[PDB]
RNA sequence: GGUGGGGUAACGGCCCACCAAGCCGAAGAUCGGUACGGGCCGUGAGAGCGGGAGCCCGGAGAUGGACACUGAGACACGGGUCC
RNA sequence: GAGUGGUGGCCACUAUUAUUGGGCCUAAAGCGGCCGUAGCCGGGCCCGUAAGUCCCUGGCGAAAUCCCACGGCUCAACCGUGGGGCUCGCUGGGGAUACUGCGGGCCUUGGGACCGGGAGAGGCCGGGGGUACCCCCGGGGUAGGGGUGAAAUCCUAUAAUCCCGGGGGGACCGCCAGUGGCGAAGGCGCCCGGCUGGAACGGGUCCGACGGUGAGGGCCGAAGGCCAGGGGAGCGAACCGGAUUAGAUACCCGGGUAGUCCUGGCUGUAAAGGAUGCGGGCUAGGUGUCGGGCGAGCUUCGAGCUCGCCCGGUGCCGUAGGGAAGCCGUUAAGCCCGCCGCCUGGGGAGUACGGCCGCAAGGCUGAAACUUAAAGGAAUUGGCGGGGGAGCACUACAAGGGGUGGAGCGUGCGGU
RNA sequence: GGCGAAUACGUCCCUGCUCCUUGCACACACCGCCCGUCACUCCACCCGAGCGGGGCCUAGGUGAGGCCCGAUCUCCUUCGGGAGGUCGGGUCGAGCCUAGGCUCCGUGAGGGGGGAGAAGUCGUAACAAGGUAGCCGUAGGGGAACCUACGGCUCGAUCACCUCCU
RNA sequence: UGGAGGUGAUUUAAAUGCCAAA
């Protein structure tokens, strides 16, 4: 391999060109001006959304790791996809009972994707019939409506 | 580097530095002029002219005198011709090897099998091409002249 | 097809010309459904 | 594009009659996608990369699509007609 | 700290987009090779011009927003008076000529043309040969030949294997042969004759920058495969038998179709690898070998031999420098001046859909959803090998003496 | 304590151990590592008969309304004409109907590979000469990893000989 | 001393990794 090429003073179109050529080889970029992930996003592009409980379900860790983590499936209110969503908190899962409105949000891990032992869960829960998770698991508070 | 074959011969003439005649040429301008009218009107090729002065006569390079009538430049053998109406209508290199191309075709009728020697001949039309390319630009053939070897 | 000689190393995997082979057997079927 | 007209507050294929074959394009035409433009704003040592709702200047609209009266000025958000 | 945490987005992190400022031998990445159009980059001197470029000066680029000093609200945030900046962009004039551009003149160093004596499995066409192998006819002789780790299938009393005298056929050119030669690459090896391509050396010969790279485009391109017509000795996919094995759709053995060979086309693929794109300048030495030239000394006078130097090829060891290291090192993977091609974590995937080409087989172009924390390279210490070498042992063998395993009983263990 | 022999004075063939060298995808260290089909669970996707629903171009028909030029009618006139109705002609025109062609969304019998899981199953293809060296191109065959033929590469181990170098 | 190539050969059969580490 020579030089790197065009130098010349003259030579700025073929330069510019090359640097727009070689740039959809980086896939954030790609991304981002083609906006793939607002085409394929369950939430639309939210922070938050809101859903219904249809059922409890609970998944294996992944190797090495052993263990179950409770989670429940959401059916979303704003276009009707169903998505699996993670419970934080030690007997969490006892708040929750089927037919409950829930807040969720993502979970956090690499790449805005799953974290973790548990591929698969994108989301978790934040609150059960307008009453934060967090406080229900620590006490403080009585969830409603029984 | 060559053209095609990308090797680097260096074999070539070495020519001192120099400007006026030496001491032991006797030969005048005029008389240089003769030997070069007479040796074209033997038949001899610009480059073989230049050969036999300076093997026999002993003359090296006629790029040694000033043009007596234009004295802002030196001497040569096509000028020469060219003040006597003795010179090429083509310019000699392309002529070559044009003559080169022609033998070459007919051979190809008999060998169709010959690749290796067609090769040759695409590479020959390429600096045939390129020969006309710059003589049209210096204005030395006409614009509408063409290469067809059909002709 | 395009070359990726790294598929050719064999640590954890079949062997690519085999694996050539059954792709374009699998291609040949879909070919003869597209034409009926 | 030319020649001869009409219409307009006014020049113009803006619209007609007649005569020609032109005009744009790999230095990306045509088509498709996404967007109101700018002064500016966020970040970075800088070179750069990303955005352009709120204040100012310019554009466009009044449920969707068409069309008129009055007037110096409108085809008019709190004026008129049709689907 | 009156705040402090969670989720999504942009910049930085990131020299993971590289003009400044990255990479492509072995880690992702140089088109299988070459020719050439646009574009980009282009040798030395003299004269002119003033487009690019530099300097001076007029008319502009609203305010708000930004920076600085001073002043007013208690200081500040905020607001006012001044000085700068910002919209890096446009336009009227004056001046300069080093560089780029444009016009003219003059050169020979890069490139090309030509002449001389030589080198070479470079290519095509015609003719003549060399052993070897297979089949057929005739003579001799008589019971086996062939093949394997061991065998069997198979051939043989219609006389085989082996030896001798004849006839026919198709493919291939042994030793000499050489990190030797030629070609752009793929590739090229019996001898004589004809046609033809390229390169090196010698050159006070000729032309006068005619040059490099090359998007699109064109031509060549091992083996195999396909379409028509021939040929078919040996070998041999598919297939038919004999064995081995738990099975053996194989490896081994006996047969065998297509193909391998020639003529006219198509296909355009390889670990097509020097895994290293091409042109130019420069940066210690040492030592082999091929071609040409020069000098000296020998000589059986040979187109012969030995030694030294210059140019061009082809190898090895190595200094500065480079690199993750292996290593490379004037045949650079070192420092510099150019142009084109390609790469951006591992899979999905060279796949799906669309298009072009092909008789077909297939070729070129080429994503996404989703999934994953490594995948990949060079080197180190051990352990292992149905790898090599050296040594050793009656809880190893070889040469020997005596036994246990079968019966009844003593004692220990599993099970019930 | 009594009685009291046979054979060898060697080799690394079997079973094993020590050191030098070499290959390695092994370090839990060969009782290692590791590949594909068929069966089971889950996820995303592709092809797809049929079945519905939308959007654009064309072609034909129709057309609310607008403008201009005529004839005629009714009522007012300051006699200049104005306001409107009906018929005729010309032109523009949103919308609507039919046919054709492209295109999008929702279902969908049936078919196809892909990715995870952990073991239901059959074998042992690759790593050491991996027990037939491995791999690339093309073609044929096979439950499955794979096998065979022609040309190629070293990213191949061991012994003997030969060749070319430092 | 250390390297790079070429030609020959290379005597039957010999599949697998559970339990545990947890
Ligand atoms: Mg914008
Ligand atoms: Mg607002
Ligand atoms: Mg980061
Ligand atoms: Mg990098
Ligand atoms: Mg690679
Ligand atoms: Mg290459
Ligand atoms: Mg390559
Ligand atoms: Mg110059
Ligand atoms: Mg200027
Ligand atoms: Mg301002
Ligand atoms: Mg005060
Ligand atoms: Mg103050
Ligand atoms: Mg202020
Ligand atoms: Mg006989
Ligand atoms: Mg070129
Ligand atoms: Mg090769
Ligand atoms: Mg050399
Ligand atoms: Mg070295
Ligand atoms: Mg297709
Ligand atoms: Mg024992
Ligand atoms: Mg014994
Ligand atoms: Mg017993
Ligand atoms: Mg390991
Ligand atoms: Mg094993
Ligand atoms: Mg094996
Ligand atoms: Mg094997
Ligand atoms: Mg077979």
């Amino acid at each position: 391999p020579g030089k790197k090429a065009p130098n010349g003073e003259f030579a700025g179109r073929k330069l510019k060109l090359k640097r727009k050529k070689f740039r959809w080889s980086d896939i954030r970029y790609k991304r981002r001006v083609l906006r793939l992930k607002e085409k394929s996003d369950p939430l639309e592009g939210a922070p938050q959304a809101r859903g219904i409980v249809l059922e409890k379900i609970a998944v294996e860790a992944k190797q090495p790791n052993s263990g179950m983590r409770k989670a429940v499936r959401v059916q979303l209110i704003k276009n009707g996809k169903v998505v699996t969503a993670f419970c934080p908190g030690d007997g969490a899962i006892k708040f929750i009972d089927e037919h409950d409105e829930v807040i969720i949000e993502g979970i956090g891990g690499p790449k805005g994707g799953s974290m973790g032992d548990i591929p698969g869960i994108r989301y978790k829960v934040v609150k059960v019939n307008r009453v934060s998770l967090k406080e229900l698991v620590k006490g403080r508070k009585e969830k409603p409506r029984r | 580097a060559r053209m095609h074959a990308r090797k680097r011969g260096k074999s070539g003439s070495k020519r001192p530095p120099r400007t006026a005649p030496p001491i032991w040429l006797e030969y005048t301008v005029e008389d240089i002029e003769n030997l070069v009218v007479k040796l074209r009107k033997e038949g001899y090729s610009t480059a073989m002219i230049g050969t036999i002065l300076r093997d026999q006569y002993g003359i090296p390079t006629v790029k040694l005198f000033r043009d007596p009538d234009n004295p802002n430049r030196k001497l040569t053998i096509t000028r020469i011709l060219e003040k006597h109406g003795l010179a090429p209508e083509i310019p000699e290199d392309l002529m070559f090897l044009i003559k080169r191309a022609v033998n070459l075709r007919k051979h190809l009728e008999q060998h169709p099998k010959d690749l290796h020697s067609m090769r040759g001949l695409q590479l020959i039309e390429s600096k045939i091409r390129r020969l006309v390319k710059y003589y049209k630009r210096k204005g030395k053939l006409p614009k509408d002249w063409r290469y067809d070897p059909e002709q | 097809m395009k070359r990726r000689p790294r598929k050719w190393k064999k640590k954890g995997r079949m062997r690519w010309k085999w694996i050539k082979k059954r792709i374009r057997r699998l291609k040949r079927q879909r070919k003869k459904e597209r034409g009926l």
